[PDB]
Formats: structure tokens, sequence, C-alpha cells
């Protein structure tokens, strides 16, 4: 407020100008990323925008309807399947608020602030237009081998189930979206997700060869590649591979002739980039039957 | 005051005899203590199963002697403030 | 040895035991198969990601338990040879005690009741692998295909798969396939298993390995080249139809 | 516009000194009045002019003129705490018929809660105490927040919902504070109603000999109870724990006497989680001709969370099904779906009734 | 939020009971899906609707302004214009055409929409309406 100096009467409120607070909320600028990128995942793409960008979107469609829309939709996974581009091309069409948290801050050092942080999050994206709370890779408490933050068995309870009464005790006419995606949500507690407001599931698998011939073609749109290159010969080596290691081998095989400055990429460039992706990128997992 | 007195309570006779021995004869009788050479005792553990307790008796002790009570809550004795939890 | 018992009811009324040891099955091999009026097909797929394994030296996917009825699994591999193994002995077994060749009808409630008996036994884990038992039984031409659950509930079915990508398969056999009219040959029922092979194999050829069940205890194990034959000739009328 | 009338009256309220009060709050009287100062200063004073002698008492902030000091008007005392101002809500979505089922969650509730506020001289014929407090926990995922709700809607009156978590502060000795918070505003606005959520996170003994940090959440309750059973039975209101894990508790918060009526909520029959599709046949799009009985009984014995995804859910299909309404084709796809499909892993509903 | 700020008028005057659950009806008059709008595709001023609002807007209720009668507020219902569309074959059999909005999916002759056109072939202009879907020999999509 504004008060007096004489009379040290209040003269009036004073509004916060410049951005409410904290900056770090992730207004998102919008750097306009599209769906073309994306494009292969289109089977499990149209499961999200349904749910998410459809009420948002087309909102007459849930309200005529007359079912109450999903707050959002959990993802699970292995690394590399593309979890987090798909909740970025969505927040590009909305052009609605949407944030971006990582899932170690939910605790701090402090006892008593991991709650506290949890009720400002939800508190100022509800108040400016219908926002998407989005929390991306959540190892929160589990295999702890923290020295400095930990702060014992107590900060468990507090801080997850936090979350849990946004979700439940908090109120909202149904713009709130919230978003939980990370590569392995057995560790977390179930009870936190209560799948009566989630029920939407969506899981990841590793594409077929048909798949990587197009999302190949994603990368190399921009690329300059030479005669000699074959895109159906690369996807033919693709072995046990994701979405992260096909962008690995384009890159790689960028930084090869990066290096001796030629604008086409040649068939030797490909050749190493996807012997070293398979070697240290790509590692055999513990999976290990057959 | 309070309004609790010990004719509210029955079969504690065994527990009540020895509570009066503490903070209620002392008061009176502390004159004849000084003869017998004895002292009064400074204090009394008050505790239990994990329940109610005693605690309707500790009302009567207040009452009946019609003496000074001071309530003192042990968690309300923990503050942020170093220093004003001790005073 | 290890008394304290595995299996305990949920509160839902389930068993985590076995729908966790479900999981399994699952993320395994697809076996699919079918049967006719005169042969049973029985079809299995390997792991696409390994190479450098050697057909011959490597145990068939198919294993066979008698001469008239063999046995095409989907799951662990380590709950697999304790199953295998055990139901050859029995068919010894039965040969020995009641002086009978075994019937398909008998060996699948076997291996189903064995399984029944590690759920129920304190101690020990269930069986995470579902084998599908096909043959014919002696003196009868008529096919026997029964599916063998991990839970210990056996069933028989005309065209059933199991494995990885099974409800994909499941549905494109309702379909294309009836159970009121069975093909009569040998050679519809060998393509019949292989176009259900191609949206799981997803072109391959050394990964798929085919298993023809006959009756009098005939078998016939299709080799690579063998496979690869009837392969072309479906890809020349998938894409041009 | 409205700043206009105010100036007039703003001569005597602006250049005159009236408002230029300091605050305070006063420790003894003499009937001399010992007042401590924000900036720790003590004082004496008196009485004013329209000051009224019984209006003075002790503990009370009193506003003192900063040249002179001397008393003006009082003010409510606990003007520190901002943070039990945003805990009290008003006119909840959830009304008193979006409970489903006949069962005894309901009529239980309302005669511990809604009965006494209602009608306090139906139980005075007979001369006995309304339960206090109460008891609801039951399994996750059976909406447990949302009778919570739909009792303040009836009751026309103050609602408090407290979380777990709020009451544990970032400073030790401060959650004893938060507290008497609660119930100062007990004897303050009366016939109001307290919530707590998520309790397990307080409860409970934990003794010692653990990791030793857990020696100041015990201390909560220490002085909730305090609080709400001390050495002078001070109480109006009823107060109601709830939470997820009623085995994790204190056993002593689990024996009576600061609760009487316990209510655990259980999984809707054939019969039950008939009247759940039955509330949710009045909204959406249902087909004449269609029994939600047998719906209900495909569906194994789950939580009201995973029944009202059935009827959610079953709008979903008009798109990529090519459906116009909800018909009876895409619940049975949803029985496969909703139930069969999403229970995999972490799925709740009975799994963890425990820890 | 709006309309429920207005339960402190009820002491004032005992007509407000009416008053306020009189435009609260008007605004779900056509079970919330119909409207009155002068403006089309076609770009029509109709001065029906014109004739309806503006009238009824002045001496809405007898003790608004000055003292008038209750019958002055029912002009409103004889601008009710719906939207809809339809199509039709040859003796009025439907058939199914593409289109989302609002309740729905995938509609026929019988349902509404808003500002869509399908995928269809009908005749020339493809617009909403009463329209007559007809399919060539060569490529025929129907019901």
């Amino acid at each position: 407020v504004l008060l007096h100096h004489k009379t040290m009467s209040i003269v009036g409120v004073l509004q916060d100008d410049a951005d409410p607070m904290v900056s770090v909320m992730k207004m998102d600028k919008s750097p306009t990323e599209s769906y073309s990128d994306i494009g292969g995942l289109e089977s499990q793409i149209q499961e999200i925008k349904e749910s998410v960008e459809l009420p948002l979107t087309h909102p007459e469609l849930y309200e005529e309807m007359g079912i109450k829309p999903p707050k959002g939709v959990i993802l699970y996974g292995a690394p590399g399947t593309g979890k987090t581009l798909l909740a970025k091309a969505v927040a590009n069409q909305t052009s609605a608020t949407f944030l971006r948290i990582v899932g170690s801050e939910l605790i701090q050092k402090y006892l008593g602030d991991g709650p506290r942080l949890c009720r400002q999050i939800f508190k100022v994206a509800g108040e400016n237009a219908p926002s998407i709370v989005f929390i991306d890779e959540i190892d929160a408490i589990g295999t702890k081998r923290y020295d400095s933050n930990s702060g014992g068995e107590r900060e468990i309870q507090r801080t997850m189930l936090e979350l849990l009464n946004q979700l439940d005790g908090f109120d909202d006419r149904g713009d709130v979206k919230v978003i939980m995606a990370t590569n392995k949500i057995e560790t977390l507690d179930p009870a936190l997700i209560r799948p009566g407001r989630i029920d939407r599931k969506i899981l990841f698998e590793n594409p077929d060869l048909s798949t990587k011939k197009k999302i190949l073609g994603i990368h190399t749109s921009k690329m300059n590649l030479s005669e000699d290159v074959n895109l159906e010969t690369l996807v033919t080596t693709k072995d046990d591979l994701s979405g992260a290691d096909i962008q690995a081998m384009c890159t790689e095989a960028g930084l090869l002739a990066l290096r001796e400055r030629r604008m086409q990429v040649t068939a030797e460039d490909f050749k190493q980039a996807k012997e070293r992706v398979m070697k240290n990128k790509v590692e055999e997992n513990l999976e290990g039957l057959y | 005051k309070p309004t609790e007195t010990y004719s509210d309570v029955g079969g504690l006779d065994k527990q009540i005899e020895e509570l009066v021995e503490a903070i209620v004869l002392p008061m009176k009788r502390a004159d004849k203590f000084k003869d017998m050479g004895i002292r009064a005792p400074k204090g009394a553990l008050m505790y239990g199963p994990p329940g109610t307790g005693k605690t309707l008796l500790a009302r009567a002790c207040a009452a009946q002697t019609n003496a000074t009570f001071l309530k003192l809550a042990a968690p309300q004795l923990v503050q942020m403030y170093i220093g004003e939890g001790a005073k | 040895g290890y008394d304290r018992a595995l299996s305990i009811f949920s509160p839902d009324g389930h068993i985590f035991q076995v729908e966790y040891a479900l999981e399994a099955v699952k993320r395994g091999t697809c076996a699919v198969g079918v049967k006719g009026k005169n042969c049973v097909v029985l079809g299995c797929e390997r792991r696409s990601t390994l190479k450098l394994q050697d057909t011959r030296i490597t145990p068939s996917k198919v294993s066979k338990i008698d001469s008239h009825v063999v046995l095409s699994f989907s799951g662990l591999n380590a709950d697999s040879r304790i199953l295998i193994e055990k139901a050859r002995v029995e068919a010894q077994s039965h040969r020995l005690t009641l002086e009978d060749p075994v019937t398909v009808e008998y060996l699948t409630r076997y291996v189903a009741g064995v399984q029944q008996r590690y759920t129920q036994s304190g101690g020990v884990r269930p069986f995470g692998v579902s084998t599908l038992i096909a043959g014919f039984d002696p003196r009868d031409d008529e096919p026997k295909l029964y599916q063998t659950e991990p839970s210990g509930i056996y069933s028989s079915w005309s065209a059933q798969t199991i494995g990885r990508n099974s409800k994909t398969v499941r549905e494109f056999l309702e379909k294309n396939y009836d159970r009121k009219e069975p093909p009569a040959t040998v050679e519809e029922c060998v393509k019949l298993t292989v176009r259900s092979l191609l949206e799981v194999v997803q072109t391959g050829a050394k990964n798929i390995e085919i298993t023809v069940v006959k009756p009098d205890s005939d078998i016939v194990a299709l080799s690579s080249e063998e496979i690869n034959q009837y392969v072309t000739q479906i890809e020349q009328e998938k894409q041009e139809q | 516009a409205p700043s206009h009338l105010w100036d007039i009256m703003g001569d005597r309220q602006r250049l005159g000194e009236e408002h230029p009060l300091q605050v305070a709050r006063c420790t003894k009287i003499i009937k001399k009045y010992v007042i401590n100062l924000k900036q720790i200063a003590k004082f004496v004073v008196g009485l004013g002019e329209r000051v009224s002698p019984t209006d003075i008492e002790e503990g009370m902030r009193v506003g003192v003129d900063r040249s002179k000091y001397n008393i003006e008007l009082p003010l409510p005392p606990r003007i520190d705490p901002s943070v039990t101002m945003m805990t009290v809500e008003e006119k909840p979505d959830v009304t008193y018929s979006d409970v489903g089922g006949c069962k005894d969650q309901i009529e239980k509730l309302r005669e511990v809660v809604e009965l006494p506020l209602l009608s306090p001289e139906r139980f005075a014929t007979l001369g006995i105490d309304p339960p206090k407090g109460i008891l609801l926990y039951g399994p996750p995922g059976t909406g447990k927040t949302l009778c919570a709700r739909a009792v303040a809607n009836r009751t026309d009156a103050t609602f408090i919902r407290v979380i777990g978590s709020e009451l544990v502060q970032k400073y030790v000795g401060e959650g004893a504070r938060m507290v008497r918070e609660l119930f100062e505003m007990a004897r303050t606005k009366k016939a109001c109603i307290i919530f707590f959520d998520e309790i397990d996170a307080v409860g409970g003994a934990r003794f010692d000999d653990g990791a030793g940090g857990d020696n100041e959440v015990q201390r909560t309750m220490l002085e909730l109870i305090t609080q709400l059973d001390g050495f002078d039975p001070r109480g109006n209101i009823k107060v109601m724990f709830a939470t997820n894990r009623p085995n994790t508790l204190d056993p002593a918060l689990l024996r009576p006497g600061r609760i009487d009526r316990k209510v655990e909520f259980s999984l809707p029959d054939l019969e039950g989680r008939a009247n759940i599709f039955r509330i949710h046949s009045k909204s959406m799009s249902v087909e004449r001709g269609i029994r939600w009985e047998l719906i209900s009984r495909l569906c194994p014995n789950s939580t009201g969370a995973e029944l009202r995804s059935v009827c959610t859910e079953a709008g979903m299909f008009a798109i990529r099904a090519r459906r116009k309404v909800a018909t009876e084709k895409d619940f049975l796809k949803a029985v496969d779906k909703v139930i069969s499909g999403y229970k995999k892993f972490s799925s709740t509903s009975r799994y963890m009734q425990y820890n | 939020q709006l309309l429920r700020q207005l339960a402190s008028y009820y002491s004032r005057e005992q007509d407000a009971l009416f008053i306020t659950r009189l435009a609260q009806g008007l605004l779900h008059l056509g079970k919330g899906t119909m409207t009155m709008d002068v403006f089309n595709d076609a770009h029509v001023l109709n001065k029906v609707t014109l004739a309806s609002i503006l009238t009824t807007a002045v001496g809405l209720v007898s003790p608004s302004f000055m003292l008038k009668h209750h019958q002055l507020f029912y002009m409103l219902n004889a601008g009710i214009r719906p939207k809809f569309i339809l199509a039709l074959n040859d003796e009025g059999e439907p058939i199914k055409v593409n289109v989302r909005v609002g309740q729905p999916v995938l509609l026929n002759h019988g349902e509404r929409a808003e500002l869509e056109t399908d995928e269809y072939i009908s005749y020339t202009s493809h617009i909403e309406g009463v329209v007559i879907l007809k399919k060539n020999p060569d490529y025929r999509e129907e019901e």
C-alpha cells in the first residue's frame, strides 16, 4: 500500500507491475515448436491433444457434452521417446500460459519450505489465464544420496501430500491442467496420482522401421545430405533405438562434417556416427531376458 | 476455581490419597512436617496409559484446595525466538 | 528350506504374484498358432536385437514333448525349462503307469495342474511363462490346441496368440479367420500364421520359426528357405490388393 | 466519482491528529497500565475520554497516541498472523446432494454436525453431550474431501480447511503458534467448522531413537491436543481429522475423548455403485433404454474416483470411435479401458491400506 | 459471480425475486442452444429481433420506470432463430456427413452445426442449411 509522511494515512493500493514477482515462471515466449518435428508419434500425439488442447481450443465440445474435462495426463516410458517435446508442441497452438518445473526443486534444504513452494506454484499460475502445470522428470524422494538438502522422513510426507491436496482440496473451475512425466513412475507414491482426476494414461515404446523413416526425414529436412546417402539404409541399420538416438546420429554426423567444413554430409560420416552412438550413448539395458 | 471436584470420580481412592500427600497436605500440615524433620516433596511425576489420563483430577486439586493455580503448557514453551521460551 | 509364503490375496481379491507375473509374458516374444482340419501350425518369433546366433546350435523355440504333440511357449525362459523337462518325464511316466500314449488333453491339464501347485505351495513362485500345447491324440485326427496361462487356467482355442502385441493379432484372427470353416489344407494353415507375423516381426526372416504339426506322429519343421517362400507369395498379394 | 464525496469529510480525519496511533499490547491492569510497544518500550497510561473501563482487557492490542501516550480505541487481539485469513473459504461448489449412495456415511455425519447446529434444542431434552470431534479416513479415492464440502453448504457458516503440511512452518516452535490461530477464531466466530487434511504427516508418536529431527513434528499434536482438550475444557465448534493413513497416526489420537463418531468409508456394492452412475446419469448424455446396473456389475470393487472415470471417458469415444452420444457399446469398451486397461501399476484403490 | 451478487436487492424490493430471475430465464431460452442475432453469413438485418429486444429494454416489468403491465416482455419469443443444418437425398432419406461441433461428431440430417463445412460433395456451394448430397459414379461415398 501507500502511506503518508505527516498524517501517516493510507493514500492507496500499489499494484505489482513488471511481471507477477518471480520471473522464472516459464512464461513461454513461444519459440513456436510445431508438430512436424514430433511427427511419427501421431498415434500417441492425438491422445494428449484431445485431453489438453481440445478443451482449451474448443471448450464448446466438453461444455455441451456435460462431462468434466480431465485435469491432465501422466506419461511413462523409456528415455528417448520424445516425452519432453510432446508437451512442448501442445502449448504452442493453445497460446495460453504453460509451466515447466523440474521435479528436483520440490524439496529444499530448510524444513517446511518444501510444501510452502508447492502452494505458490499453483496459486500464481491459477490467477492468470487457464495455465498448465507441467513438472518433468520427477526423481523427488527416491535414491536420496543427498547430504545437504536432506530433510529426513518428515519432508517426504509434507512435500508429496501437498501436491495431492492441490488436485483435491484446491478448488478450480477446470482451467488448471497438471501433467506429470518422468522415466519411472513406479518409485513415486501411487496415492499422489489419484486417478479420478486424471483419466488419461499414455505409455511409450520403441518405434518400428516404418516410424524411424519419418523421424529421420525430420532432422534431415534442414540438413544438407549428399547423393550417396540413403534414408532407408540408415533406418535398416537402426536396432533398438529411440527418438533421441535418431537425432544423436544426425547431430554426430553434422559434427564430423563441421570439422572438415562440408555443406553436404557425405556417407562416411553416418558410418562413424552410428558406431559411436551404439557404443557409448547406447548401453545394454539390465532387462537381459532372451 | 474450576467446576470439577473429587465427587465426579469413583474407585480411584487408591491413587487419590497419594496425590493428597503431595500438593495438598503440605499446603496445610507443613507446620507439622517440620516437627518430624522431613521435607515436603517438590514434585510428583504424572503419567499413565496412552490416553486421557488423570487430568480430570488435576482440576479437583486446584478446586477443593482453593489455592493459587498456574497452568503451564509444555508445547507452548518452544518458540523460534531464542531465550523467550526460557524466560 | 524356504517356508515363507509368497502369493498373497490383494485387498481387491486378486494376487500380486499372479498379475505381476503376467507382465513377463507380454514383454516376451509373441507366439501365435492356428489349427486346421488335417493339420496344426504353431508359429514363433525370436529376438531381433541380438545377432550372430547360429540356428542349428540354438535350441528350437518349439519344444517337442511327444512325437504327436509339441509345446511352443512365450514368457520367461528361466521358468520354461522347468515345465518342459517335467512334462516329458510325465509323458514317459504315463506310458509306464497306464501303458497308454499321452493325450493333448491330459498333457495340458497336467502342466496347468502343476502350475496350480506352485501357486498354492508356500516357498515357491508361480511360473512367468505361458505355454501353448498343440498336437493330435492317438488314433484321432481331430486338432487339439490348448492354451496354458501362468495362473493355471487352461482353455481350447481355434486361433490364439500370446506375448507382445497380442491384442493386435487377436483382432486380426477374428475377422480374417473363421472357426466354422477352417482350412482343410496345410498350405493355407501356414500362410495364415505368416499373415499374423507381419505386424510383429516387421520385415524379418531368420527371426521367424514355424513348426508344422501333423497326425500319425509326423512333424516337419520349415527351414529358413521354406518360411521365406510363403512370405514372398503373401507380400505380392498384400500391397497389390 | 467516490473520491469526491470522501474529500469533503477528509478535513477532520486528515488535518487533525487522530488516526496516527501507536498500537501495542497491554500487559498489567491496575484499577496505571503497563503496555509494551513493538519497539520493546514499556510505559504507563490510563483511560481516555470515551474509553470504557471494561473494554481494556489483559493481553489485548491497544492503540495509543505517539506524542502523548493515552488509550484511544481498543483493537481485536492476535493481529500478527496473516495466514489464517486465507484459510476461510466461502460458498463451496459441492452441494449436499452431490454425495451419492444411500449408505450410512451420510446420515451419521449430519447428526453429529448439522443436527446440533440447526436444532440445538433437540438433544437438550435428554441432557446429553454432542460429539465434539469426528473421524473420517477411508480408502484413498472415495471423495472424502467432497463430503466435507457438502457439510459446509448446509451449515451456511464459516468453514476452515487446514492442510497437514500448513501446520509445519520454516521455524522450530512456530507450529505451536499455528495451532492457537485456529482455535482463537472458534471463540471469536461462533458456530464455525474446522477441517484438517492429511494429518498423517503430523500425528504419531515416533518416539526418540529415530533420525532425531522428528521431535519438531510430534510437538504439533501435543500443542493441538492441549488446545483441543486441555486442563480447561475449552471448546465450541466441531473438529474434523482426516487422512489416508489411520495406522500411522498417534495411538492416543486413535482413542476417544477427543472424538466420538467414527465413520470409515467402504466400497459401494452392486446396489451402492448403481447410485454412483445415477447421479451422473442426469449429466452428460445417456441413451434411452440403457441399464446402468450391468455396467457397475461388470466393474469390480473400486473407489469412487475410478467410478466417475467411466462416465467421463465414455464421452471421449464420441470422437475416435465414430459415435454421436455415449451408447452401450462404448460402455463395454470402457470396461476394458477405464478399469481393466488402467489397472497395471500405480493404481491405488484398496492397494495401500496401511503404509 | 455476477448473478449471485443481486441477493441484496430482495429486501429493498418485494418484486426483485421475479425481476432478477426474469432475465436469467431469457438467457437460458431455447435450452441454452438458441440465441438471437441480427447478423448471418449473408448479412441480412432482421427487423423482428430489433422489434423485440429494443422494445423490452425500457419498461421490462410493471415497477420498472413508470407504471406498466406484465405483457410487455413476451415479444422476445418471436425473434428466436435456432441454428441447424440438414442434408437430404430424394424422398428425405438422411445421409451421414462429417461435422465436429458442440452437442456433435459426424452428424447427419436432424442435427445442428455452427460455422463448419464437411468434406462430402452436395451440389455446388457446400454451405449450411438444407442441402442435397449427390455423388459421382466414379467416387461415391454414402451412408
